[PDB]
């Protein structure tokens, strides 16, 4: 789905830690990568030709 | 055998029939209540019977 | 004396005194009374959610109109513990404690209806399970919403699938103010936990 | 057939709402439904998890990061690790909350509105729902390094009153009482961590106190004009200290991290009724610096 | 022989018409009566019938006909029927009401007064009442043909949301978007239904959804404005389109007439309270077409 | 059993499971109260069953 | 076993000691009322014990 490459350095925002407190929502929580879920994995690697002309869904993302 | 923790519940319950409730099955009537002209109604009863509260005393 | 970080967790104990389930049971018989374990039954305690709610005469109020205001706050037991969790379910109690200065010319009562979640009120009919008290007697109006949800839980926030589970509909021929304080009913509970968010200490408003 | 009355006068008090405060009773609210039994049943396939996730053991044994500090090469031995983080190597032993940041907002030109921030972990945020606390806390202090890193560290436990500055806001601890020199840790319970292969140590410190419970104020108010509660609150403190001065070659980094878990097992609280001066109210964050926040009432 | 009171003070609430929207439980109301115990017998020899004419399963059981469809010679395959009633070869599989008629009377010479008028099966005047629905829906497609008529017939089921096309005032469906080049039915499930000698067909649709149930709304103030409510009332379409086109001679009609009964099986309702946003009226016809109705209002 | 004064103290409790209430041990829920899909919640119990009150009778 | 024209009296009474109630001989506390730490104080017969109150449920 992803690959993640961390230099350190790094002048960049994946490097830079949690903060201990978030005072506005201008300094939120930075975060190396998000994804959306089941939405990334069931486009990702043709699975969506395979539950094509299906309606419901239960799953657990491993 | 009714799992409550409220000392008994409400409204003392009667018996009626051997089916579903719903699901079409033709429910009769007369197997629901169980009060036909019989010692079973209270106020026939109470003259068949014949208690003294029916003259008054 | 090898190359290599390890695991091996060292669980080390402080102070061999007494086994703690004994003491703990020893200092609640001298000092409360009472053992609170579950934090469950922390949500059938009626604690209130305001202190003067004023409405004004002949007018259908959804509890939405106040509720949506302090879910935010977490003053109470329900508002502030579901900051933990993602999910609930069950119905709601609430109780209405009159702090009008009502006259004795006229006839208070205090009707409520079912609204389900987040309707207006022009949009619903008052042809349902409904409850009166008259306030010149009988000062508290007691009432439980049920669980009549389309769905076995209910997050937070959802789509625009709207009016999918009950709530409360408030109604009073006179202006009046009151004291609300919600709890759930006998099947309330949250579920699905998650970390805690901030809290917030005073406010001085310091000289410079 | 139409008998007399034979049963006595029977006295009376009109309550509404007799007890509505308490957990267990008989409830005197209407339902609004069809039937006077309205029960759902059993949690049996709602919530993803079958464990009771309300339970006071299980909020409260759920770890969160409470300090992650930094042991550089160059720091003292004896000395108590205080670099990046407020309180150090620090850690006051409790289940209330201890650290408070301050958002400093204006109103006027010459006036600023100060509002206390608490990080919360979910047993510091279950604790200020109550007035006192009795709980075995349990820590895991794990440092973060290479295999190359090596040193010793020391957590020793001291009990009662912490060496704090109290500030015109705020409280932080006093890193100049203890040293190696003023504060010798020969007669506390200590943990010596070798960090040549082993990273974790577990450290579960029971109830010690002169009192049955202790407060849950905590950080809440705390400043120089008004330190008491904060001292009544924790009955101890953990603190970190080089033995051996963290030995590194030049091909590593000349840090390392030592992050510190924080948990409670046995947990007792007393009374349903928080100790703070105001209510318990989230912390909303504002979307930018210059606005302001809700403030909460107390009158009636 | 005159002793004191040992009872305690009992706690007191004064509540006229505790619980009166219940339908079990202890009722106050004076009988005006001669007997406490005021009781008619069973109803052994009163109504002509002795089945419970009141079940909800004997209620909705009662088969009513939604549609008479009209299949000609001359239409295209694979292409749904619409020809005469509204709604066409496309029924919403629901126990609540789809369709409605529109009565526009004058008030001034520059306003119309608009009322909405729906047709009602004996299962869609029972949903009505309540709030939420979940049912296994049954329906009954009957030919109305003669020995000389041949022809196939499928009926497919299509979840979810109906292809509709919403008026200003009411909803109808689309058959540009249900033919056989933008929706085929292969994956579906279908009946092919011959037609040289059979006639009948009994499908029973169960109740397949992502919701525990389904809103009673239905056609209830849907328009182009609103339109929700319409969508999450029914899970799925019946859609009726020719295999093979109509066979038939020339000395026998053109015509065919598809006759679709409703009714519905394991009935469970919700709430007793209507969803809608009027009161549940009954629409009694005026006696000319210039006359106007009752309108009943909301205000307490 | 349970030492007190009053005569009968309150709200007739039911049972549960066998674990310490508190201090982490992954209670589980179907345990802490008894009633499932069966004759054990009394309105299910009156249709399974088939009281005469279900009937309005 | 008393004698009184009132049916049952007043709050249901539990047991003590042996000895004189008065006229001086160090009446111990710890035998007067019953309730030590067991299951005779009903908060800590409910939770050890058990029930499913304690739970909410």
């Amino acid at each position: 789905i992803d690959n993640i490459e961390i230099i350190a350095g790094t002048t960049a925002d994946a490097n830079k830690p949690l903060s201990r407190y978030v005072l506005d929502q201008q300094n939120s929580q930075k975060y190396v990568r998000s994804w959306t879920l089941p939405s990334t994995v069931l486009r990702a690697g043709g699975k969506a030709q395979k539950l094509a002309n299906f309606k419901y869904l239960r799953c657990d993302v491993q | 055998t009714s799992e409550n923790p409220k000392i008994g519940p409400i409204s003392e319950v009667a018996s009626g029939v051997k089916t579903t409730a719903n699901g079409i099955e033709r429910i009769p009537v007369i197997g629901e209540i169980a009060k036909p002209v019989t010692t079973a109604v209270k106020w026939f009863a109470d003259v068949v019977g014949t208690v003294a509260a029916i003259f008054g005393w | 004396i090898n190359i290599g970080n390890k695991t091996n967790e060292n669980v080390i104990s402080f102070f061999d005194s007494t086994d703690a389930e004994t003491q703990n049971h020893n200092a609640l018989m001298k000092g409360c009374g009472e053992f609170i374990v579950n934090l469950r039954t922390l949500l059938r305690t009626f604690r209130t959610i305001t202190d003067n709610w004023i409405l004004q005469a002949n007018t259908k109020t959804p509890i939405t109109d106040l509720t949506n205001t302090t879910d935010a706050q977490g003053r109470d037991y329900m508002s502030y513990l579901s900051y933990l969790y993602r999910f609930y379910r069950g119905g709601r109690r609430y109780k209405f404690f009159n702090t009008t200065p009502l006259k004795q010319s006229q006839t208070c009562y205090i009707r409520s209806f079912l609204i389900p979640r987040n309707y207006s009120a022009d949009e619903i009919n008052v042809d349902g399970p409904s409850h009166i008290t008259y306030p010149v007697i009988n000062p508290v109006h007691e009432v439980e919403v049920p669980f009549y949800s389309q769905y076995r839980k209910i997050p937070i926030a959802s789509t625009s699938d709207k009016g999918y589970d009950s709530s409360l509909m408030y109604f009073s021929n006179t202006a009046t103010t009151q004291i609300v304080a919600r709890a759930g009913n006998d099947d309330f509970t949250f579920g699905w936990m998650i970390g805690p968010p901030q809290l917030q200490g005073e406010s001085r408003s310091v000289a410079p | 057939s139409k008998p007399r009355n034979q049963q006595q006068v029977c006295p009376l008090q009109n309550v509404p709402a007799w007890g509505y405060s308490l957990y267990k009773g008989i409830d005197m609210s209407v339902p609004l439904a069809y039937d006077p039994n309205n029960e759902l049943g059993d949690l049996k396939d709602v919530f993803p998890s079958a464990v009771d996730e309300m339970a006071i053991g299980y909020v409260c044994g759920n770890p969160a990061v409470k300090h992650v500090l930094t042991w550089k090469t160059t720091d003292a031995i004896q000395k108590p690790i205080a670099n990046g983080d407020d309180w150090g190597g620090v850690i006051p032993v409790g289940m209330p909350c201890y650290s408070k940041s301050i958002r400093t907002t204006r109103i006027s030109a010459t006036e600023n509105r100060e509002t206390e921030v608490m990080d919360a972990a979910p047993c510091e945020y279950v604790a200020n729902m109550f007035s006192y606390w009795r709980a075995t806390m349990c820590y895991r202090i794990t440092v973060v390094k290479t295999a190359f890193h090596t040193g010793r560290l020391e957590i020793f436990f001291e009990p009662g009153v912490i060496p704090v500055k109290p500030t015109v806001n705020n409280i932080g601890p006093d890193q100049d009482r203890l040293t190696g020199a003023v504060a010798p840790s020969d007669n506390n319970y200590k943990y010596i961590l070798d960090l040549t292969n082993d990273t974790e140590v577990t450290i579960r410190v029971p109830f010690v106190s002169n009192k049955m419970f202790l407060k849950t104020a905590g950080i809440y108010g705390a400043n120089s004009e008004n330190n008491w509660n904060f001292h009544e609150s924790f009955s101890g403190f953990l603190c970190i200290r080089p033995v051996t001065k963290l030995m590194a070659p030049d091909t590593v980094s000349d840090n390392v991290s030592i992050v510190v878990w924080k948990w409670a097992e046995d947990v007792v609280v007393v009374e349903p009724k928080p100790l703070t001066s105001g209510p318990t109210q989230v912390y909303r964050p504002p979307p930018t610096a210059s606005t302001a926040v809700e403030v909460l009432n107390v009158e009636l």
